[PDB]
């Protein structure tokens, strides 16, 4: 019994009957947490929290921080059913019926003896193997800060 | 844009015309106020104020005194209508 | 000179001066973060004078000894 | 670290319930032609506490072992089965002879690890009694490779790092053996 | 002129971490020793009269991904995973006992199940295309073909 | 039924582990307010509530049986979410960033190299939590004090979650245990005494707590962004601010003054002596003590945030964000670079054991 | 030449050393074309995937079934609860059906 | 370049909160003082004989 | 069901409801690419999760950089 199921279920309804943009914005939250919490189950801890610490914590507030400069104005419900019980029946987003239907298993090795995060590696990668990805996005960080103030700065 | 026409501001001004007492129910451009519909100052007031309700136009102290005929009023409209500005949802989306 | 701005290709320590009394915020700010690359650099005067570095960690899995196997080697049979 | 793998159980049951992992089961033996060995028995802080006397009895046989992987050219659990037998061999030696020589001051390490969470620089006191035993039955001196001989940590006579709670049974075992031995 | 009325607020406030760090350190450490005592209840719980003094073991922190095997194979031991055993040779249900985790692979279900996030031009392919399987399942196919030749 | 019952426990034993950790924050927030009436009023020469309960014990039951049992106002018959989120985001945000905080070696709910990321991610959820509170419902006070209020935490989390992390990089873990038990032979107070006031700062303007009090100015926006908010409401989001000034007391205690760790340890070790290892008296001693060394580090913060406040006035609001951004991030940034410079030049780059 | 498939530890995982082995035979220059290397890319594949290898199982799966053959007597015994890995299950001699503690390491 | 205090003190006294950490301390003293409250209805304040109260 | 293009019914009826979706679609290619890094016990993927997350962050901020000077405009005639 996946409760994760219900939820979005609840999702693809507002997402419907959304009529103004404290709905919209709500949908972002609500869009996040169900990514954060899958996350932080099933594949992968350190980026359910990286989620949170970006997304929300930098976005979304920003979102509801410009939103309340906007604006502030204002078939059925058998449809809207009809419409979630008929895009509910496929949700296979693959089409590999053997590699869906099938389990499987890794085998652990004990010659990794010097065990670390993943942050770690990715730190050991990102900072030498690929600097200059991180060179790159340094630049383009310098790009927003100079961007968004020539754009919204009016003198 | 403007989409009033000289027809459309006249076959609608008569409807509230038709809403005040009126000696006459024939209006047409040529059809004054204060002689023809013996409209005083209080009475005249009504039915300029009720166009600027419908119309959504702004009559100034200027042509205040200096109002006549009902052709001028329907002509005036015109030459003083804009649509109000949308917000940025109505606009583009 | 009075409280004339200084001029930093003429006097460069009194320019230093006009920016540690009237922006303290900025002047001391890189100060700190100047001592960060100035011990950086200091680091070949520490490796002759004060101790040696220490050696790398082993983390290259298990040192495999750099030779052959030994055909020799018996005990611990079935 | 602790990120979630498809080899080893997982953080919570609720991540077993997302994957809907299967923890299977073999009934099945080794094919009789693979002779039979008696696997090691003991858990991680007796191993972590024998770890460097393992590697002084059995030096020249992980080293064969671990070449002999190199040297299968990928095709290493199948080659050196031969091999792997001998390590087990010789570390069930060393266990054994931990248990009927230097049993008492044994136990009183990898007890004191268990205390302290399996940490080497927590039990110095019950580990300088293990090592002085061992050396006096089994020849067996435990040995950090790459680094001089008087900067091993633990002969250390201050370490920076001590334990925030002295284990009591390491303090009156060294107490008991500090007139009577060391006079 | 110390107020004492005024430190009696910071003495309930100092048992409030009490309570909490007296019940959680001396409940886990008492269950975790008992679990470690042998590989059923009935041992677990019965004092011995035969035993020493009772060793116990405080919980662990900041482990890695060997803990995690070294965990399972205590498991596979002693019946728990912080067992006690320093046998030279381990028992002969340890021989066939190993647990292997057969899981899925499958995309979390936000991915394919968001009225939004499931719909791209990839997405859309993969689910409404059979372009890509019918080329991959010809390896498939190929497997049973190049057997008998 | 004895054999049915020794076993009933083994299967609800962790369930009272929890709930004996919940009261015990609860305890301690909730003797919080008791504590900053009765601090703020000595130094004021008042007295404090000691007419609630013996010796004024029993206030803060009393606050919270009055307001739980108050009408509800609500914009229409069933409106009762708008006038919850913004509360219920807010608590759970700060209950759950408890489960991180370490009682002891190992005594922590969730125990991840990711501990720091966790604690500082669920703080950025309270502070979303709190901008829904001004939002929509109506327009006369709480959406004053909503751009301006998001405005602020959105700045000093910045500054904040820099402060963290040069933490963390002297240690290289992002685990607290970690971080607490590597400050056996020294006390980040020591080293990072400017990082420790910046830390407060921040953890001052964080919770809203005076002097960068401007969310709930009280002489300007009557109660701030709470005037709508009233019985039920009212105490969900005032124990979530209340929380706060216990976890950030607590956090600033875990980073610069050792967390659990003793401050003597000859003493330490003379209490221990007397308690037989073999018995389960030494274990609940044991976390006594370790438990009320951070208590008392714990306590002199929460005794701070009152002493602040009965010390400073309220800090115009424009002067906060060219505070942080013009002051406190550049010497934040700097910090950042400075402490790889040292250590790498005396070669004492920090690796976890 | 970049790295690639690089495990959570610093170090190449399961599928680096079948993908060593393409770029070594593609590179090569004994060479005269890539039709050698034709095996060598569809083990990199089976390693990422096990495509082949689950269909292997859809068959047995559905040809266990033509015959009446039964899973529980063909199946590996496998255990669903994470909680339930009893010492009687594991084959401990003295051990016990109760549940084992996953509550806390 | 008229200030008697070098830029190095005025810094020091800005950047580590001089005179508010001598504003703590202040406060710190009344803490240790003797409460001026006295406990209605069980005491009253003084009066005096021209107080004018009940006719 | 979504060659219909049902997605465009779920979308709101604003700018800023169209910035959302978009930011909803960059979210399932990093969900995606965590899940591929991940089996494959790859750390090359979870470098470009962690740059899609950071790329994609830019983006949030142009965007409404430019939304908040357009709305504005429009209430930019200032004359008091
Ligand atoms: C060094 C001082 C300097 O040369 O410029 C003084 C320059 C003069 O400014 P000013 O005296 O106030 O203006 C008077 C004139 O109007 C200033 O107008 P100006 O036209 O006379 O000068 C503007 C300047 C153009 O400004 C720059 O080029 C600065 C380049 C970035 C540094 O052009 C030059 O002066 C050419 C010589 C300077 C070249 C600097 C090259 C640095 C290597 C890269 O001041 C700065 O630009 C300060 C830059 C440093 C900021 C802090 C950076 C910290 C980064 C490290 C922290 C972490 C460790
Ligand atoms: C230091 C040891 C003092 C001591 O412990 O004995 C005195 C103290 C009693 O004070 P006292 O008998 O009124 O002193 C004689 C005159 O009345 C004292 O009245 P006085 O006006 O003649 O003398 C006042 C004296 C203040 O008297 C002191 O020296 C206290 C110093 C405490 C500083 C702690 C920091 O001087 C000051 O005012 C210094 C104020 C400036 C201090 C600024 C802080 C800098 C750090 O004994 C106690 O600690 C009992 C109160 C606390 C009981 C603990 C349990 C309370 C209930 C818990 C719930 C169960
Ligand atoms: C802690 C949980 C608290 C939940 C409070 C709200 C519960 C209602 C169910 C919403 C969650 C479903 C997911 C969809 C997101 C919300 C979109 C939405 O339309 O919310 C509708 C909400 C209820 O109002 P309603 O009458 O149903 O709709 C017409 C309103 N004129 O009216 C609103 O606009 C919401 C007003 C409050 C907004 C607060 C922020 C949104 C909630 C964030 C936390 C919840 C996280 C998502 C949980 C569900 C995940 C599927
Ligand atoms: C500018 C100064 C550049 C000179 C320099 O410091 O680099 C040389 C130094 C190697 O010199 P050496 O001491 O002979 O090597 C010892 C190896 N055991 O190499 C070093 O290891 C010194 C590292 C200092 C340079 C890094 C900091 C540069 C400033 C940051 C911007
Ligand atoms: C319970 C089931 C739930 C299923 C969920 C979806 C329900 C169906 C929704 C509509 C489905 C229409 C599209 C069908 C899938 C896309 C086409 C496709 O993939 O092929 C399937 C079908 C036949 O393919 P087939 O010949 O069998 O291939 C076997 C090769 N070995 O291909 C076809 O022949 C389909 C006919 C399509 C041709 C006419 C329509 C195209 C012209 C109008 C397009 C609309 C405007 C688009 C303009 C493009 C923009 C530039
Ligand atoms: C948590 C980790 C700890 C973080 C904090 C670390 C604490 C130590 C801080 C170290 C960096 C601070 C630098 C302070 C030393 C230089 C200060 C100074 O000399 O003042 C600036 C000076 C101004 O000259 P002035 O004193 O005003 O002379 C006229 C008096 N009327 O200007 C000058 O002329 C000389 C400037 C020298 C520039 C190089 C420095
Ligand atoms: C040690 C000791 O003897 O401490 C006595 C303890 C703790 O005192 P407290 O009231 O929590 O101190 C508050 C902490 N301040 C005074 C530093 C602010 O008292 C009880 O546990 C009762
Ligand atoms: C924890 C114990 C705290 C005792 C405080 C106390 O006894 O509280 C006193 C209560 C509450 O009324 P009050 O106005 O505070 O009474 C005191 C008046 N003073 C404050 C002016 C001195 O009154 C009583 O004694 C009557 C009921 C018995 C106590 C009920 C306390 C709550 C239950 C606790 C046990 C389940
Ligand atoms: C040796 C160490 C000390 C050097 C002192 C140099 C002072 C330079 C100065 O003050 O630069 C002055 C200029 C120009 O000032 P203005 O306001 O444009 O004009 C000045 C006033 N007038 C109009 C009267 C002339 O400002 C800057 O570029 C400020 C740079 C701010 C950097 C902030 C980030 C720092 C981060 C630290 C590392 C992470
Ligand atoms: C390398 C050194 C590292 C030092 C690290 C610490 C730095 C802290 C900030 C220093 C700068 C500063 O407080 O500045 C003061 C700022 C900005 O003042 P301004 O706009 O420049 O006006 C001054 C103009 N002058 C230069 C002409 C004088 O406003 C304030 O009053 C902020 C008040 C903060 C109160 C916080 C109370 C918390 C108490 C915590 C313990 C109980
Ligand atoms: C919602 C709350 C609503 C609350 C509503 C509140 C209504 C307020 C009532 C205002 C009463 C005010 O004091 C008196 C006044 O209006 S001043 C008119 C006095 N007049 C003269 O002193 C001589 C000039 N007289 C004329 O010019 C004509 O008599 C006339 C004005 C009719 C023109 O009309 P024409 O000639 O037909």
């Amino acid at each position: 019994m996946n409760l994760e199921i219900l939820d979005l279920s609840i999702l693809g309804f507002y997402s419907l009957i959304s009529s103004n943009s404290f709905e919209s914005i709500a949908i972002l939250v609500a869009t996040i947490m169900p990514v954060i919490t899958e996350l932080w189950y099933n594949y992968s801890q350190l980026f359910a929290l990286l989620y949170t610490l970006i997304y929300v914590g930098a976005v979304v507030i920003l979102f509801v921080f410009i939103l309340s400069v906007i604006n502030e104005k204002e078939s059925g419900l058998f449809i809207l059913i009809l419409v979630l019980l008929l895009d509910d029946l496929d949700d296979n987003e693959s089409n590999d019926n053997d590699y869906n239907n099938v389990y499987i298993t890794d085998y652990a090795d004990w010659f990794n003896n010097y065990n670390e995060s993943d942050l770690s590696v990715i730190g050991n990668l990102l900072f030498t193997e690929y600097a200059l990805l991180l060179l790159i996005i340094s630049f383009i960080l310098l790009m927003s800060i100079i961007g968004l103030i020539l754009i919204v700065k009016k003198d | 844009a403007s989409t009033l026409t000289k027809e459309d501001v006249l076959t609608r001004s008569v409807s509230v015309l038709r809403g005040f007492e009126v000696k006459t129910k024939d209006i047409d451009l040529q059809t004054t106020f204060v002689q023809d519909l013996g409209m005083d100052s209080l009475d005249l007031n009504d039915a300029l104020v009720a166009l600027e309700e419908e119309f959504d136009v702004v009559f100034d102290d200027k042509t205040a005194n200096e109002i006549k005929t009902v052709g001028e009023v329907v002509d005036f409209v015109l030459a003083n209508y804009l649509p109000t500005e949308q917000s940025i949802n109505h606009t583009i989306r | 000179a009075i409280g004339d701005y200084p001029v930093y290709y003429k006097q460069p320590i009194r320019w230093l001066s006009y920016h540690a009394h009237t922006r303290p915020h900025v002047f001391y700010a890189i100060a700190v973060a100047a001592l960060g690359p100035v011990f950086m650099m200091a680091t070949p005067l520490r490796r002759k004078f004060l101790y040696d570095d220490h050696e790398p960690l082993p983390a290259n899995g298990y040192p495999l000894p750099n030779r052959s196997r030994d055909k020799t080697l018996t005990g611990y049979d079935d | 670290s602790s990120t979630h793998t498809n080899d080893s159980l997982n953080s919570s049951n609720y991540v077993d319930k997302l994957k809907d992992t299967h923890f299977v089961f073999e009934n099945d033996k080794l094919p009789s032609e693979i002779p039979d060995v008696e696997e090691v028995g003991a858990t991680t802080a007796p191993l972590l506490s024998a770890a460097y006397f393992i590697g002084a009895k059995c030096q020249d046989y992980n080293d064969d072992f671990m070449l002999c992987q190199k040297e299968a050219k990928g095709n290493g659990p199948i080659d050196c089965l031969k091999e792997g037998r001998r390590v087990t061999r010789c570390a069930s030696g060393v266990l054994k002879d931990l248990n009927t020589h230097c049993s008492d001051e044994f136990r009183l390490h990898w007890q004191c690890l268990s205390f302290s969470n399996l940490e080497y620089k927590n039990c110095r006191k019950a580990e300088s009694l293990l090592n002085k035993c061992v050396f006096e039955k089994m020849n067996l001196v435990k040995k950090i490779p790459g680094i001089p001989e008087d900067r091993q940590i633990h002969l250390k006579q201050n370490p920076v790092l001590k334990p925030v709670a002295l284990h009591q049974d390491s303090e009156v075992a060294f107490k008991k053996a500090q007139n009577e031995n060391s006079i | 002129m110390i107020p004492f009325e005024a430190l009696i607020p910071y003495a309930i406030m100092f048992a409030g971490f009490c309570l909490g760090g007296g019940v959680m350190n001396s409940a886990i450490t008492a269950d975790i020793t008992k679990r470690a005592r042998g590989p059923n209840q009935e041992i677990k719980r019965n004092v011995g009269e035969d035993e020493g003094p009772r060793n116990y073991t405080k919980p662990r922190y900041n482990t890695d991904q060997w803990d995690k095997y070294f965990a399972v194979r205590d498991l596979r031991l002693t019946g728990s995973l912080r067992g006690q055993s320093d046998n030279a040779v381990a028992e002969e249900s340890f021989k066939t006992n190993s647990i292997q985790p057969y899981s899925n692979t499958r995309r979390p279900w936000v991915l394919r199940r968001h009225i939004i996030m499931k719909n791209s031009p990839t997405k859309w392919a993969r689910k409404y295309s059979s372009r890509r399987d019918e080329r991959e399942q010809e390896i498939k196919d190929d497997y049973i073909r190049g057997m008998g030749e | 039924m004895l054999n049915n019952l020794f076993d009933f426990i083994e299967y609800i034993e962790y369930w009272l582990i929890i709930v004996a950790f919940v009261a015990s924050v609860l305890i301690v927030v909730a003797y919080l307010t008791v504590a900053e009436r009765k601090t703020m009023g000595y130094m004021q020469r008042r007295l404090g509530p000691n007419a609630v309960g013996y010796y004024g014990v029993l206030m803060a039951v009393a606050d919270a049986l009055k307001l739980l049992s108050k009408e509800i106002v609500l914009p229409h018959n069933g409106d009762i979410i708008y006038v919850m989120s913004g509360p219920l985001i807010s608590l759970f945000s700060v209950l759950l960033s408890w489960a991180v905080i370490p009682f002891g070696p190992g005594l922590s709910l969730l125990d991840s190299e990711y501990s720091i990321i966790y604690l500082l991610a669920s703080g950025s959820i309270g502070v979303f939590g709190t901008v829904i509170v001004g939002w929509m419902s109506n327009s006369k006070y709480t959406v004053l004090a909503t751009v301006r209020t998001t405005a602020q935490l959105i700045s000093y989390e910045l500054v904040l979650t820099t402060v963290v992390f040069i933490i963390a990089l002297i240690v290289s873990s992002l685990n607290i245990n970690v971080i607490i038990e590597s400050q056996y032979n020294i006390w980040y107070i020591i080293p990072f005494f400017p990082l420790c006031l910046i830390f407060f700062i921040s953890a001052l303007a964080e919770t809203a707590r005076p002097p960068f009090d401007n969310v709930e100015a009280e002489s300007e926006l009557v109660s701030g962004h709470m005037t709508e908010l009233s019985a039920s409401p009212f105490v969900i989001f005032f124990l979530s601010e209340y929380c706060s000034m216990v976890l950030m007391s607590t956090l600033t205690a875990i980073f610069f003054f050792g967390g659990y760790l003793p401050f003597s340890n000859t003493i330490h070790h003379l209490i221990l002596n007397l308690f037989d290892q073999h018995s389960i008296y030494y274990f609940i001693i044991e976390g006594i003590l370790l438990s009320g060394y951070l208590a008392i580090k714990a306590n002199f913060f929460m005794f701070s945030f009152v002493w602040i406040r009965a010390a400073a006035p309220r800090l115009r609001y424009d002067l906060l964000i060219l505070f942080c951004w013009y002051v406190l991030l550049p010497i934040v940034f700097a910090i950042v670079v400075f402490a790889p410079g040292i250590l790498y030049c005396f070669d004492a780059l920090p690796v976890i054991i | 030449a970049p790295l690639q498939q690089v495990g959570r530890h610093g170090g190449p995982n399961k599928c680096f050393g079948e993908f060593q082995r393409v770029v070594e035979c593609m590179t090569n220059a004994k060479h005269d074309s890539y039709e050698p290397c034709n095996n060598l890319k569809n083990d990199y594949l089976e390693c990422r995937k096990h495509k082949v290898e689950r269909y292997k199982a859809f068959l047995m799966q559905k040809h266990a079934e033509e015959l009446g053959k039964d899973p529980e007597e063909i199946g590996a015994p496998f255990v669903r609860k994470r909680r339930f890995l009893t010492s009687k299950t594991l084959g401990l001699v003295d051990g016990d059906d109760y549940e084992i503690g996953v509550e806390k390491i | 370049e008229e200030s008697s205090e070098s830029a190095l003190s005025k810094a020091t006294k800005w950047y580590l909160l001089s005179e508010i950490f001598r504003g703590l301390y202040i406060t710190l003293e009344m803490y240790f003082r003797a409460p001026y409250t006295i406990y209605y209805p069980f005491e009253k304040g003084p009066v005096s004989p021209r107080f004018r109260g009940e006719h | 069901m979504d060659l219909i293009l049902l997605m465009l019914v779920a979308v709101g009826l604003n700018i800023i409801d169209i910035y959302i979706m978009i930011e909803i679609l960059i979210m399932g290619c990093t969900v995606n690419t965590i899940y591929s890094a991940s089996l494959d016990n790859d750390m090359i993927g979870l470098i470009y999760s962690l740059i899609q997350i950071i790329i994609a962050g830019v983006e949030s901020a142009i965007g409404l950089s430019i939304l908040v000077n357009y709305n504005r405009i429009r209430n930019s005639e200032e004359i008091e």
